[PDB]
DNA sequence: TTTTTTTTTTTTT
């Protein structure tokens, strides 16, 4: 006698919370309905609660008991004793939303079980229905379950939208071409335009071959975010110690030769710039760095939670880098370890609702191709990283692979994957002297 | 179990016993062997500004001093201000036994011969305090 | 029966406090893991709590009980009655950190006891293993426990102190008026200028095709370091015996033909120079050599620690070379073995805070390209080497692949990777007669 | 279950 899956405790908690806190009815109304309660008395009680709320009466023990007695259904549920027990057994109504979600889970699972039972009954007795008929019946039954998935738009915009956009742009060419920055500012006009800033809850993967300025680009983004927001930002520099990272940051901010900074060959003017940068940084105090080695995802999550709770959230998270993270449980298979790391980081980003720039590295096969511009598959263990990543940005430098290149000092940031925006190339001016990236002010090349 | 923790906390830090809200009216039959805890609280309240040794030596005439001594070392922590919140929470949990009693008796009377409007009303009022 | 040490009270207190305060989960999270709990039911409970919190769900009696029941694990943990007992027995979560620390202490003690028992059992029954194998196993087991406790430090605590310390260190570096070289002098003006010497803690990989003098350049750097400092320098000549290496060193230092030294056709002046070199070396006594082949990272680390302790640190470490090292645990996958070796060498360098020049060799694909100048792609078993490599230098000789080359006697040191400095080409004079490298004193070619 | 290595045969430029 396999009892249908259910949760007496969850239903009791929801009912008690409704008896205690009426204000959270709406949060419960959207999640669950009367039918979702496995036990019929709970269905009756929720129906009466809905009727009282619709009439505007408050939901409490006395009013609910009176209303149920007036309907003669009070005996069917258990009277003042049972309703008082329902109100009593709830630890707190603050978690009524979670109980409602669990009840919805149970209701959906029971619906799936009933659908399976109906399909099995149809299979046992086709009643002259063809195999095609039974398959279509099963598919129709299952599609009811997948109503909460949808597909949204896949790209095809009709002629009317094209005309509207064309007219708007032709008119705004005379006007000011604003960007529309909503996310965390990237500090660069074109990148902000194509990305609308670093979207919260979205996983961003910056990839490049080593020595391409991957860490440099990430640090520049983090510094720009810190100077353009008050919320703290977080960095996990497993690859390098905090000292080198801070030296890079100071060299970029002060626009001074990082070689001088490292060597200590600093003049009075450069020293004054460094002092000003130090003052600005110690004024902000919105940057946090961890020089830990071999961090596991759980440690990163716990530390991020600590910092967010202490400072009421985090503006940005940075990880340097994915392939350094360790999962001793999945050490046997590297690919599974990487996939689990990526999934955990994505879940962390969603839970904290903060942009997360986690760095990644490419397989050598990229350099075997005639064109060395990276693509999505070039990621090492691209199987899972590409799937989990919401935004993927590749860093390329033609000057690196061609000393006679005409694009000297130019770095290409190619958005190769973007769920909520367009892919494409962007150009930036790379000053290796300061290890910095700047908005590209050169002639615009057509994106062909 | 909770009684052992309460006794250990009371013996470990006799200074905090002055912050205990009154519990004289409460019966000692509800919790197991609650008379020792109430007697200790009353005795420690009688002499503010005392040391742990002078409180321990009070019950040397009885055979229960060994339990007090063995519980004092147990659940010992170096920080003082941290223990006050734990003691306050334990006292609140103990005081909740009164509301537990009052709602249990009302439920028993409901099952015995029902309840009127005012009776279920007061049951609801008592139960609302339990959650918070 | 010696029962393992444990504290059930601490585990129960932590479990109850987590139900009473989810916010302090972080304090529990960074102090204790699921495997730490002596009793398996507590391990399962902690696992379920971690799973729920990771999902964002609240850790409470009802949600936890239902989560366990979803995996059929509720009755395995004593059931709802046991969960209620756990919730009740905890007065408050104020002292939860102390309880987690106690649980960690007990778990680590049990781990130590288990390792000791395993070592004793292996000693009783070596199963044919030599004593050295058992001692190395015990070494690894103890080192694992020692490293597993590095969880309190290395975290992104309040940045202000970290920033102040880093800025103070930068100021200290500035104040020390060095002559441009802040690290182990390479003995070459241009290379020192571009690299500021071999920095402490940094992994340096020198690579080139075989016969290019990679070992020659490595030994020249070693000699320069030994002559320009008093700290010891350590060499692992897995490729060659100590005899040939020392002969090369004497030929370079004396600037006498290696052929004559090898053949013993030495005149009076040559022998006088050799005697002077011998006297200089015997006066220095800052060089140590190991010609043992098949050395694993563990033995290298142990011997490095021994030498550092006996001589108060090491100025430089040299390994000839990477691919020869053995990791039987990863012998099945050569790439994983090489990655582990490289990462272990990087960790050793960081621990001892010394430059470690580990040599490497390139793939044949380089010689199939029109341009034979090595690049980052050309390393053999490459992916991990470059990632762990903090500095990468390639050795090229156009004269080798072109008989009519105008660069006869000239060698190109291409700094292809430099975290804190520029990449580019340097030129040196190669005296293969003496097996030596010298500063290039010809016309300076501008690097395009 | 994957990264390497490096044969071999083709295409393409
Ligand atoms: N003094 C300098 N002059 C010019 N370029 C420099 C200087 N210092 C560093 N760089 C550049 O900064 C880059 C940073 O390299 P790295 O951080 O290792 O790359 P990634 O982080 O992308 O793996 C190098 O490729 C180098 O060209
Ligand atoms: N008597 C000599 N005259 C000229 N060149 C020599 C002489 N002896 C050795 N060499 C050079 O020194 C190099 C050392 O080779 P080797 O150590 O095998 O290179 P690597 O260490 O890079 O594999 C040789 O390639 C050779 O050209
Ligand atoms: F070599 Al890097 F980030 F500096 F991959
Ligand atoms: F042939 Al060699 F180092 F001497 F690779
Ligand atoms: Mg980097
Ligand atoms: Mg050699």
């Amino acid at each position: 006698l396999k009892v249908p899956p259910h949760s007496i405790e969850a239903e009791q908690s929801v009912l008690g919370g409704l008896m205690l806190d009426n204000e959270r009815w709406d949060d419960v109304a959207e999640r669950v309905v009367a039918d979702d309660f496995y036990t019929r008395p709970h269905r009756h009680i929720f129906t009466e609660m809905a009727r009282l709320q619709e009439s505007g009466s408050p939901i409490d023990l006395i009013t609910l008991a009176e209303s149920l007695e007036r309907q003669g259904q009070l005996d069917s549920v258990g009277g003042c004793a049972y309703l008082a027990e329902l109100s009593k057994n709830t630890p707190s109504a603050a978690n009524i939303s979670a109980y409602a979600d669990i009840v919805r889970e149970r209701a959906v699972v029971r619906e799936m079980i009933s659908v399976a039972n109906e399909i099995a009954e149809a299979g046992f007795d086709p009643q002259g229905r063809t195999s095609e008929d039974l398959l279509d019946l099963a598919e129709s039954r299952v599609f009811k379950i997948a109503e909460s998935r949808a597909n949204k738009d896949e790209g095809p915009k009709n002629i009317a939208d094209v005309l509207d956009a064309t007219v708007a742009r032709i008119e705004q060419l005379f006007q000011q071409p604003h960007d529309g920055v909503t996310g965390v500012n990237t500090g660069y006009d074109d990148l902000n335009k194509k990305t609308a800033g670093l979207q919260p809850s979205d996983l961003i993967i910056v990839a490049a071959r080593p020595s391409m300025g991957k860490t440099t680009f990430a640090m520049n983004l983090v510094e720009n975010a810190a100077m353009l927001q008050d919320k703290p930002v977080l960095i996990f520099s497993l690859e390098m110690p905090s000292e080198q990272i801070m030296m890079r940051s100071l060299a970029s901010l002060s626009r001074v030769d990082q070689t001088k900074i490292r060597t200590g060959q600093l003049d009075d003017e450069d020293w004054a710039r460094i002092s000003g940068t130090m003052g600005i940084l110690l004024e902000k105090r919105n940057i946090y760095i961890d020089d830990s080695s071999g961090l596991t995802p759980t440690e990163v999550r716990s530390r991020a939670r600590r910092i967010a709770r202490e400072h009421g959230g985090i503006g940005l998270i940075m990880i340097d880098y994915l392939q350094l993270m360790r999962v001793p449980a999945l050490s046997d298979n590297r690919t599974l370890e990487i996939a689990e790391i990526s999934r955990s980081l994505k879940a962390l980003a969603k839970e904290l609702n903060v942009p997360v720039v986690a760095l990644s590295q490419l397989n050598r096969s990229l350099e075997q191709r005639a064109d060395k511009r990276p693509v999505n598959s070039d990621l090492r263990e691209s199987g899972s990283i590409e799937q989990d990543a919401d935004l993927i940005m590749f860093i390329y430098r033609d000057e690196v692979y061609h000393e006679n290149s005409d694009l000297k000092g130019i770095a290409e940031i190619i958005i190769g994957k973007q769920r909520n925006g367009p892919i494409g190339t962007v150009r930036l001016t790379f000053n290796g002297q300061w290890s910095r990236f700047d908005n590209y002010a050169g002639p615009q090349y057509d994106d062909e | 179990t909770t009684m052992r923790i309460l006794i250990g906390l009371l013996v470990q830090n006799p200074e905090l016993a002055t912050l205990v809200p009154p519990l004289e009216n409460l019966d000692e039959n509800k919790l197991p062997g609650l008379g020792l805890f109430r007697e200790l609280v009353n005795t420690c309240l009688s002499q503010p500004g005392l040391t742990t040794g002078q409180l321990l030596e009070h019950y040397r005439g009885t055979n229960n001093a060994a339990t007090l001594e063995k519980l004092s070392m147990w659940d010992d922590i170096a920080d003082k201000n941290i223990a006050e919140q734990t003691f306050t929470d334990s006292l609140n949990h103990m005081f909740d036994s009164l509301l537990e009693l009052r709602q249990e008796e009302l439920i028993a009377r409901e099952r015995t011969h029902g309840l009127s409007n005012e009776e279920c009303l007061e049951l609801w009022t008592l139960n609302q305090e339990l959650a918070k």
